[PDB]
């Protein structure tokens, strides 16, 4: 019989209902409260027993009148999945919010699923070529693999992430998952219309891209779910349509913000910088229901929006935990005008490697790594005293390494709108003769403004003919 | 000394009246008035309900007290030296939740037991009594410890029983089986 | 009974349904005991003509936030139900 | 006029407890008749049940929980007028100067919008 009850309390988005029939509330189950403004979706989270749920409610909390009717849906809440999720954009529980009007399903899967077995993993490495220099140069991806990012505030995080969509996802064939935790409206309504535009959302026909949309004006508590409902619809591709998936997260942040602010409410005592005491399970759960497996090969892209630009927050330290490979980018770099931002210092992959990239590759690497490394190094001397007062040596190692951190900012097509300067896509067999001809002093010879802004060697000297004019 | 102890709060309440009036030897008389003026504060509905409820004063919810009993006299002394701490205290919510305890405390040094055998479905008269009947046999009932049967229907245990009395538990439903089953032929 | 009449007597008689009265106040939050119906964010008004909004539903009490200083409200102070959630004149 | 007897008394933070129905404002000044003088405790809280919580403007040493307060209804009135140029006053607005009673016209709340 319906398991009506009364909502006992409305403390923040932290409703509480108080079931009247002994009939048993179960954890993770949802809960439809029917307002005059439609239904108000509830997640049963505690059990303070005595028939009286804690409930996390996804949507608005105004309005409720203390004792208001309940109806317990049952399980958790059922997305809808299908290939008519591709080319749709999907509020939490599913309804579309572009307004494409009724998806039609043939599954509709539960929000929370299992993460699946240690047997059921398979792991590989088939480097993706992504077309940055800096990416490809210093920590190349690889297929099925769960890539990182952590940019700074703004810094254009989706920037970065848009231009990595437009080259490595109209390179990628199979499913592929946009999922946008609290993003800024806007830019939403912009990437959206972008996707459109270059048919990878194409309405008439077939879109081998599906979306799910959260704006950072919503709830916190719908943001927390938000992850749980991409998830399922990445799991349906991976699993039920079989076909290699690919997945965007930003931020992933988000996720761990949302979940700092109800925690508290939920009755927890909260761990140092106020983050919750259950990030590590939450995070966990998150990033092992993303993985490659027998099913499936999704490659995963995962952005963390650095708090106050501190790395050191545990919210980031539990994200380095869980990842493949990581670019990390800071505001420092970005002030000295280096576009992308991406600390050459402070990026890794497991997919760096000899028996990976080759062992000429991984020489060239390392010459970078060294070179950068001194030049970090001597900035405190270069900054004390002059550069000519440096070491005559290690001079030629300085302006070596002046040219490779200029020749690094390598223009990119979606930036090209916003820098003005017409994008570059640098092949990975260029790259590694560009660099490598660098390193071989050949081009070192010209100016460091050359190096500024610029896509491949060849184009460097070309530049310099420009920059002799 | 505390015929065991229930609780730590408001059933600390309970404890004191009890071991006050066991003392005073005197607890079903206490026990039988505290049902009575339980009573009578139910069957007054409107503020007897809706008085439960701080909202007055001290000295308006004295006189409260005072026209409780006012209501019927006897009511023991003891009980009506617990209405002026409670009224002191200012929670007369937890009045009927003492007089639960105190109903507990009072069948405990009855010993009359309540148990269950919870089914997903309503039992034969005959499963009652045999099982009364086996329920006392055994030293589960330890005899001037009375017992209580009671089935009710929860579908959560799908089919079979279980039998529940004390601390002991005998678990022969078909869904724990099942469960135990399923298990092993997960293996 | 007769105790019943008295114990009708000496209450207020208000079933505190839309209105409340006020508990223990201070630090420009109050409890309120009473509001029974109640929208959540509604704006109360409370009589000294300072308005507040509900911020916690709890079973028994509404957790009042006061929009205005402490000098003007005073413990047992009946709050009536604005009947809106926070709004704005526009225009 | 309102009258409590003192019920607490960690630190200088006094609680008092007023008659039924009949307790101070938020931010009125009490006077508790004290062997020391007087000390004035300022209303900064009601604590329910016809009590408060206080804090002083004056030593609270050898306080017994029960003695009598006093409310003066508002926040602490001072004197003002051009009597009080060049007249020394403590907290309570009281000459500690020791040039004499200060002779007022007026005396007004201490706490004004």
């Amino acid at each position: 019989t319906p398991i009506t009850g009364k909502v006992t309390a409305v403390i923040g988005a932290i409703v509480d209902v108080h079931f009247e029939q002994s009939e048993l509330p179960a954890i993770l189950n949802a809960l439809e409260i029917k307002t005059p403004q439609g239904k108000l979706v509830l997640e049963v989270a505690q059990h303070l027993g005595e028939n009286t749920v804690r409930t996390i409610a996804m949507d608005g909390t105004e309005g409720l009148v203390r004792g208001e009717k309940v109806l317990d849906t049952g399980g958790p809440i059922s997305v809808p999945v299908g290939r008519e999720t591709l080319g749709r954009i999907i509020n939490v529980i599913g309804e579309p919010i572009d307004e494409r009007g009724p998806i039609k399903s043939k599954l509709r899967k539960p929000i929370h699923a299992d993460p699946p077995s240690f047997a059921e993993q398979s792991t590989s490495a088939e480097i993706l070529e992504t077309g940055i220099k800096v990416v490809d140069l210093l920590a190349p991806y690889a297929r099925g693999g769960k890539i990182g990012l952590f940019g700074g505030a703004g810094v254009g995080k989706t920037v970065f992430i848009q231009e990595l969509i437009n080259n490595i996802a109209k390179a990628h064939g199979g499913f592929s998952v946009f999922t946008g935790v609290g993003e800024r409206t806007r830019e939403g309504n912009d990437l959206y219309r972008e996707m459109k535009e270059t048919g990878v959302i194409n309405l008439e026909g077939e879109s081998k891209v599906a979306l799910v949309f959260g704006q950072m004006n919503e709830p916190p508590g719908a943001r927390a779910r938000v992850a749980l409902t991409g998830l399922t619809i990445a799991e349906y591709f991976r699993d039920e349509e079989g076909q290699d998936v690919l997945l965007f997260i930003d931020n992933i942040f988000r996720f761990t913000q949302a979940g700092s602010e109800v925690s508290a409410l939920l009755g927890r005592i909260p761990s140092a910088v106020g983050y919750q005491p259950t990030l590590a399970t939450d995070m966990g759960l998150l990033q092992e229901r993303i993985t490659t497996t027998k099913k499936g090969s999704v490659t995963s892209v995962q952005a963390v929006y650095v708090p106050a630009d501190d790395l050191t927050d545990p919210a980031p330290a539990t994200t380095f935990a869980h990842l493949d490979a990581t670019t990390v980018l800071s505001r420092g770099i970005s002030e000295l005008g280096i576009y992308p931002a991406v600390d050459p210092l402070d990026s890794k992959s497991r997919l760096l490697d000899a028996a990976v990239v080759g062992q000429e590759h991984y020489d060239v690497a390392s010459k970078v790594q060294e070179t950068l490394q001194t030049y970090k190094s001597l900035q405190d001397i270069i900054a004390i005293l002059g550069m000519d007062e440096l070491s005559e040596q290690d001079k030629l190692t300085v302006e070596r390494a002046r040219k490779i951190q200029r020749f690094l900012s390598q223009p990119f097509a979606v930036a090209e709108v916003f820098t003005g300067i017409p994008g570059k896509l640098v092949r990975l067999k260029d790259t590694v003769a560009s660099f490598k001809a660098v390193l071989e002093g050949k081009y070192d010879n010209i100016p460091e403004h050359a190096f500024y802004m610029v896509g491949g060697i060849e184009d460097v000297v070309a530049k310099a003919e420009k920059l002799a004019a | 000394p505390p015929p065991v102890r229930l609780f730590g709060v408001e059933g600390t309440y309970a404890t004191a009246l009890y071991q006050a009036a066991a003392k005073n030897s005197s607890i079903d008389a206490a026990f039988q008035s505290l049902q009575k003026v339980e009573s009578t504060v139910k069957k007054n509905p409107k503020l007897g309900h809706l008085l439960l409820n701080p909202a007055l004063s001290l000295k308006d919810r004295n006189s409260v007290i005072d026209a409780i009993v006012e209501t019927h006299k006897n009511l023991d002394g003891y009980v009506v030296n617990l209405l002026k701490v409670l009224s002191e205290n200012n929670r007369l919510g937890c009045f009927e939740k003492i007089a639960s305890d105190f109903g507990v405390l009072n069948d405990a040094h009855n010993g009359l037991l309540k148990g269950t055998v919870t089914s997903a479905e309503p039992l034969d008269p005959k499963s009652f009594k045999r099982i009364e009947k086996a329920l006392s046999a055994s030293k589960l009932v330890g005899q001037g410890k009375s017992l209580k049967l009671e089935n009710v229907v929860k579908p959560e245990i799908k089919g079979g029983l279980i039998v529940e009395l004390g601390d002991k538990t005998v678990d022969l439903s078909i869904s724990t089986k099942i469960q135990k089953l399923n298990k092993v032929l997960e293996d | 009974s007769i105790l019943e009449e008295r114990i009708k007597g000496v209450s207020d008689e208000a079933n505190l349904n839309e209105t409340g009265r006020v508990l223990a106040v201070g630090d420009g939050i109050a409890r309120v005991f009473g509001l029974n119906n109640i929208q959540a964010e509604e704006l109360v008004e409370f009589s000294s003509g300072v308005k507040g909004m509900a911020l916690n539903l709890e079973p028994g009490q509404v957790g009042i936030v006061l929009f205005g200083s402490d000098r003007l409200v005073k413990e047992g102070e009946l709050v009536k139900r604005t009947g809106n959630i926070v709004d704005v004149p526009v225009g």
